[PDB]
Protein backbone atom coordinates (compact mmCIF):
# COMPACT_ATOMS: atom_id res chain seq x y z
CA UNK A 1 0.00 0.00 0.00
CA UNK A 2 2.33 2.93 1.02
CA UNK A 3 4.40 5.81 -0.39
CA UNK A 4 7.85 4.46 0.32
CA UNK A 5 6.55 1.70 -1.96
CA UNK A 6 6.52 4.07 -4.91
CA UNK A 7 10.13 5.05 -4.48
CA UNK A 8 12.62 3.80 -7.05
CA UNK A 9 15.02 1.19 -5.87
CA UNK A 10 18.27 2.37 -4.20
CA UNK A 11 21.50 0.47 -4.56
CA UNK A 12 23.51 2.89 -2.43
CA UNK A 13 27.27 3.24 -2.06
CA UNK A 14 28.43 -0.10 -0.80
CA UNK A 15 29.74 -2.62 -3.34
CA UNK A 16 28.11 -5.94 -2.45
CA UNK A 17 25.89 -7.63 -5.03
CA UNK A 18 22.92 -8.67 -2.94
CA UNK A 19 19.65 -9.46 -4.63
CA UNK A 20 16.69 -7.79 -3.00
CA UNK A 21 13.05 -7.00 -3.87
CA UNK A 22 11.29 -3.76 -4.48
CA UNK A 23 7.78 -2.85 -5.36
CA UNK A 24 7.46 -1.70 -8.93
CA UNK A 25 4.41 0.38 -8.97
CA UNK A 26 4.46 0.58 -12.74
CA UNK A 27 4.21 -3.20 -13.10
CA UNK A 28 2.09 -3.83 -10.02
CA UNK A 29 4.57 -6.36 -8.68
CA UNK A 30 7.76 -6.87 -6.75
CA UNK A 31 10.93 -7.16 -8.65
CA UNK A 32 14.52 -7.85 -7.95
CA UNK A 33 17.40 -5.36 -7.99
CA UNK A 34 20.98 -5.10 -6.78
CA UNK A 35 21.50 -3.70 -3.29
CA UNK A 36 25.08 -2.82 -2.49
CA UNK A 37 24.91 -3.69 1.19
CA UNK A 38 24.33 -0.48 2.98
CA UNK A 39 22.14 2.50 3.63
CA UNK A 40 19.03 0.66 2.30
CA UNK A 41 15.77 2.54 1.85
CA UNK A 42 12.38 1.24 2.75
CA UNK A 43 11.44 -0.18 -0.63
CA UNK A 44 13.93 -3.02 -0.15
CA UNK A 45 12.74 -6.49 0.92
CA UNK A 46 14.42 -9.80 1.49
CA UNK A 47 11.85 -11.92 -0.25
CA UNK A 48 9.03 -11.34 -2.77
CA UNK A 49 6.62 -12.26 -0.08
CA UNK A 50 7.76 -9.59 2.33
CA UNK A 51 7.49 -7.15 -0.49
CA UNK A 52 4.07 -8.26 -1.51
CA UNK A 53 2.82 -8.18 2.11
CA UNK A 54 4.16 -4.68 2.80
CA UNK A 55 3.68 -3.04 -0.56
CA UNK A 56 1.46 -5.11 -2.96
CA UNK A 57 -1.56 -2.85 -3.47
CA UNK A 58 0.38 0.50 -3.64
CA UNK B 1 41.42 1.92 -21.95
CA UNK B 2 39.28 -0.01 -19.49
CA UNK B 3 40.53 -0.51 -15.94
CA UNK B 4 39.97 -4.17 -15.21
CA UNK B 5 41.76 -6.99 -16.96
CA UNK B 6 41.25 -10.70 -16.47
CA UNK B 7 43.73 -11.62 -13.78
CA UNK B 8 44.31 -15.04 -15.23
CA UNK B 9 43.21 -18.32 -13.57
CA UNK B 10 44.33 -18.81 -9.97
CA UNK B 11 46.75 -15.78 -10.02
CA UNK B 12 45.14 -14.15 -6.99
CA UNK B 13 45.07 -17.21 -4.82
CA UNK B 14 43.89 -15.48 -1.68
CA UNK B 15 40.71 -14.22 -3.26
CA UNK B 16 37.53 -15.85 -2.23
CA UNK B 17 33.92 -15.67 -3.32
CA UNK B 18 31.18 -15.28 -0.67
CA UNK B 19 28.14 -17.25 -1.90
CA UNK B 20 24.55 -17.44 -0.60
CA UNK B 21 23.15 -19.05 -3.70
CA UNK B 22 25.11 -16.65 -5.91
CA UNK B 23 28.24 -14.49 -5.61
CA UNK B 24 27.42 -11.51 -3.46
CA UNK B 25 30.88 -10.47 -2.08
CA UNK B 26 34.57 -11.22 -2.04
CA UNK B 27 37.08 -11.74 0.72
CA UNK B 28 40.70 -12.66 1.41
CA UNK B 29 42.17 -15.75 2.92
CA UNK B 30 44.35 -14.86 5.97
CA UNK B 31 44.94 -18.41 7.08
CA UNK B 32 43.64 -21.88 6.39
CA UNK B 33 40.59 -21.23 8.48
CA UNK B 34 39.97 -17.45 8.50
CA UNK B 35 38.74 -15.06 5.78
CA UNK B 36 38.60 -11.30 6.06
CA UNK B 37 35.77 -9.37 4.37
CA UNK B 38 33.56 -6.36 4.77
CA UNK B 39 31.10 -5.91 7.54
CA UNK B 40 28.33 -4.94 5.04
CA UNK B 41 28.88 -8.43 3.55
CA UNK B 42 27.42 -10.07 6.64
CA UNK B 43 24.77 -12.64 5.81
CA UNK B 44 23.52 -15.96 7.24
CA UNK B 45 24.29 -19.13 5.30
CA UNK B 46 27.57 -18.05 3.76
CA UNK B 47 29.45 -20.56 1.71
CA UNK B 48 33.03 -19.51 1.00
CA UNK B 49 34.49 -20.65 -2.34
CA UNK B 50 38.30 -20.93 -2.64
CA UNK B 51 40.32 -21.67 -5.82
CA UNK B 52 37.73 -19.99 -8.14
CA UNK B 53 38.33 -18.44 -11.51
CA UNK B 54 35.13 -18.98 -13.34
CA UNK B 55 32.48 -18.55 -10.66
CA UNK B 56 30.00 -20.14 -12.90
CA UNK B 57 31.61 -23.38 -13.80
CA UNK B 58 33.23 -26.02 -11.68
CA UNK B 59 36.83 -26.04 -12.93
CA UNK B 60 38.18 -28.61 -10.54
CA UNK B 61 40.19 -26.48 -8.28
CA UNK B 62 37.51 -25.42 -5.95
CA UNK B 63 36.95 -25.85 -2.27
CA UNK B 64 33.49 -24.84 -1.14
CA UNK B 65 33.45 -24.63 2.68
CA UNK B 66 30.74 -23.19 4.90
CA UNK B 67 31.39 -20.57 7.52
CA UNK B 68 31.04 -21.54 11.17
CA UNK B 69 31.25 -18.12 12.49
CA UNK B 70 31.08 -14.54 11.18
CA UNK B 71 32.44 -11.77 13.30
CA UNK B 72 31.66 -8.15 12.29
CA UNK B 73 33.84 -5.55 14.00
CA UNK B 74 32.38 -4.54 17.42
CA UNK B 75 32.36 -1.00 16.35
CA UNK B 76 30.92 -1.34 12.90
CA UNK B 77 28.72 1.72 12.05
CA UNK B 78 26.11 0.89 9.51
CA UNK B 79 25.52 4.57 8.70
CA UNK B 80 29.05 5.86 8.50
CA UNK B 81 30.63 2.62 7.38
CA UNK B 82 33.40 3.09 9.84
CA UNK B 83 35.10 -0.14 10.87
CA UNK B 84 33.85 -1.98 7.81
CA UNK B 85 35.65 -5.24 8.55
CA UNK B 86 34.58 -8.74 9.41
CA UNK B 87 36.14 -12.16 10.01
CA UNK B 88 34.77 -15.42 8.87
CA UNK B 89 35.74 -18.69 10.37
CA UNK B 90 35.56 -21.64 8.01
CA UNK B 91 33.84 -24.86 9.10
CA UNK B 92 36.96 -26.71 8.27
CA UNK B 93 40.39 -25.73 7.35
CA UNK B 94 41.09 -25.09 3.65
CA UNK B 95 43.77 -27.02 2.02
CA UNK B 96 46.39 -24.61 1.06
CA UNK B 97 48.06 -25.18 -2.26
CA UNK B 98 49.15 -23.19 -5.34
CA UNK B 99 45.71 -22.00 -6.35
CA UNK B 100 44.64 -21.52 -2.70
CA UNK B 101 46.90 -19.53 -0.53
CA UNK B 102 46.57 -16.86 2.05
CA UNK B 103 47.65 -13.25 2.09
CA UNK B 104 49.94 -11.67 4.68
CA UNK B 105 48.70 -8.92 6.93
CA UNK B 106 50.58 -5.58 6.90
CA UNK B 107 53.43 -4.57 9.31
CA UNK B 108 52.78 -0.83 8.50
CA UNK B 109 50.36 1.31 6.59
CA UNK B 110 50.95 2.14 2.94
CA UNK B 111 51.65 5.68 1.71
CA UNK B 112 49.78 7.65 -1.02
CA UNK B 113 50.89 6.55 -4.41
CA UNK B 114 51.66 2.97 -3.53
CA UNK B 115 50.26 0.92 -6.39
CA UNK B 116 47.99 -1.95 -5.48
CA UNK B 117 45.99 -4.82 -6.96
CA UNK B 118 42.28 -4.89 -6.46
CA UNK B 119 40.42 -8.07 -7.63
CA UNK B 120 36.80 -9.04 -7.87
CA UNK B 121 33.84 -10.53 -9.75
CA UNK B 122 31.89 -7.25 -9.47
CA UNK B 123 30.25 -5.24 -12.32
CA UNK B 124 32.64 -4.31 -15.16
CA UNK B 125 30.50 -1.35 -16.58
CA UNK B 126 30.64 2.13 -15.06
CA UNK B 127 27.23 2.94 -16.18
CA UNK B 128 25.72 -0.26 -17.18
CA UNK B 129 25.68 -3.90 -16.11
CA UNK B 130 27.92 -6.81 -16.84
CA UNK B 131 29.15 -9.34 -14.29
CA UNK B 132 32.09 -11.42 -15.51
CA UNK B 133 32.53 -15.24 -15.20
CA UNK B 134 36.25 -14.87 -14.53
CA UNK B 135 38.07 -12.81 -11.99
CA UNK B 136 39.15 -9.22 -12.89
CA UNK B 137 42.15 -7.24 -11.66
CA UNK B 138 42.92 -3.56 -11.44
CA UNK B 139 46.11 -1.78 -10.49
CA UNK B 140 45.24 1.44 -8.68
CA UNK B 141 47.32 3.72 -6.52
CA UNK B 142 46.58 4.73 -2.98
CA UNK B 143 45.33 8.31 -2.78
CA UNK B 144 46.26 10.98 -0.34
CA UNK B 145 44.12 11.59 2.66
CA UNK B 146 43.69 15.12 1.72
CA UNK B 147 42.44 14.29 -1.71
CA UNK B 148 40.20 11.60 -0.31
CA UNK B 149 38.61 14.08 2.00
CA UNK B 150 38.09 16.45 -0.93
CA UNK B 151 36.42 13.75 -2.92
CA UNK B 152 34.08 13.06 0.00
CA UNK B 153 33.81 15.83 2.49
CA UNK B 154 32.69 14.82 5.95
CA UNK B 155 32.78 11.06 5.36
CA UNK B 156 36.33 9.81 5.51
CA UNK B 157 37.44 8.39 8.88
CA UNK B 158 40.94 7.45 9.90
CA UNK B 159 39.89 3.85 9.10
CA UNK B 160 39.32 4.61 5.37
CA UNK B 161 41.52 5.31 2.37
CA UNK B 162 40.85 6.21 -1.36
CA UNK B 163 42.40 4.45 -4.22
CA UNK B 164 42.10 4.85 -7.97
CA UNK B 165 42.05 7.64 -10.52
CA UNK B 166 40.30 11.03 -10.19
CA UNK B 167 39.65 10.92 -13.91
CA UNK B 168 37.38 7.82 -13.68
CA UNK B 169 36.74 4.66 -15.73
CA UNK B 170 38.89 2.42 -13.58
CA UNK B 171 37.36 1.34 -10.22
CA UNK B 172 35.80 -1.30 -8.09
CA UNK B 173 32.04 -1.78 -8.22
CA UNK B 174 28.98 -3.80 -6.97
CA UNK B 175 30.09 -7.38 -6.44
CA UNK B 176 33.62 -6.42 -5.39
CA UNK B 177 32.98 -5.58 -1.72
CA UNK B 178 34.99 -7.50 0.96
CA UNK B 179 37.70 -8.37 -1.59
CA UNK B 180 41.38 -7.48 -1.31
CA UNK B 181 43.52 -4.42 -2.03
CA UNK B 182 46.97 -5.94 -1.86
CA UNK B 183 50.03 -3.69 -1.99
CA UNK B 184 53.55 -5.11 -2.13
CA UNK B 185 52.22 -8.47 -0.98
CA UNK B 186 50.44 -7.20 2.08
CA UNK B 187 46.72 -6.79 2.54
CA UNK B 188 46.10 -3.02 2.91
CA UNK B 189 42.47 -2.67 2.20
CA UNK B 190 39.06 -4.10 1.74
CA UNK B 191 36.69 -3.08 -1.02
CA UNK B 192 34.06 -1.01 0.74
CA UNK B 193 32.11 1.88 -0.83
CA UNK B 194 32.13 4.90 -3.31
CA UNK B 195 29.80 7.34 -5.08
CA UNK B 196 28.83 4.99 -7.87
CA UNK B 197 31.59 3.39 -9.72
CA UNK B 198 34.40 4.75 -11.88
CA UNK B 199 32.99 8.36 -11.82
CA UNK B 200 35.33 11.38 -12.15
CA UNK B 201 36.49 12.85 -8.85
CA UNK B 202 35.00 9.98 -6.86
CA UNK B 203 37.62 7.25 -6.38
CA UNK B 204 36.65 4.10 -4.42
CA UNK B 205 36.78 3.94 -0.56
CA UNK B 206 38.51 1.02 1.11
CA UNK B 207 38.79 -0.16 4.75
CA UNK B 208 42.22 0.62 6.09
CA UNK B 209 43.46 -2.88 7.11
CA UNK B 210 46.75 -1.72 8.89
CA UNK B 211 44.66 -0.22 11.67
CA UNK B 212 43.05 -3.59 12.56
CA UNK B 213 45.96 -6.00 12.61
CA UNK B 214 46.01 -6.28 16.42
CA UNK B 215 42.23 -6.89 16.44
CA UNK B 216 42.50 -9.48 13.74
CA UNK B 217 45.22 -11.51 15.42
CA UNK B 218 43.60 -11.46 18.73
CA UNK B 219 40.09 -12.24 17.38
CA UNK B 220 41.42 -15.10 15.33
CA UNK B 221 43.34 -16.50 18.40
CA UNK B 222 40.38 -16.56 20.68
CA UNK B 223 37.63 -17.93 18.43
C1 LIG C 1 38.21 -4.62 -8.99
C2 LIG C 1 37.67 -5.68 -9.98
C3 LIG C 1 37.27 -5.02 -11.35
C4 LIG C 1 38.46 -4.21 -11.91
C5 LIG C 1 35.95 -4.17 -11.34
N1 LIG C 1 34.76 -4.96 -10.97
C6 LIG C 1 35.73 -3.58 -12.74
O1 LIG C 1 35.49 -4.39 -13.69
N2 LIG C 1 35.71 -2.22 -12.82
C7 LIG C 1 35.62 -1.43 -14.09
C8 LIG C 1 37.00 -1.05 -14.66
O2 LIG C 1 37.37 -1.50 -15.78
O3 LIG C 1 37.88 -0.61 -13.86
C9 LIG C 1 34.95 -0.11 -13.86
C10 LIG C 1 33.60 -0.25 -13.15
C11 LIG C 1 34.79 0.56 -15.23
CA1 LIG D 1 34.93 -22.33 -10.78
Amino acid sequence: RPDFCLEPPYTGPCKARIIRYFYNAKAGLCQTFVYGGCRAKRNNFKSAEDCMRTCGGA
Amino acid sequence: IVGGYTCGANTVPYQVSLNSGYHFCGGSLINSQWVVSAAHCYKSGIQVRLGEDNINVVEGNEQFISASKSIVHPSYNSNTLNNDIMLIKLKSAASLNSRVASISLPTSCASAGTQCLISGWGNTKSSGTSYPDVLKCLKAPILSDSSCKSAYPGQITSNMFCAGYLEGGKDSCQGDSGGPVVCSGKLQGIVSWGSGCAQKNKPGVYTKVCNYVSWIKQTIASN
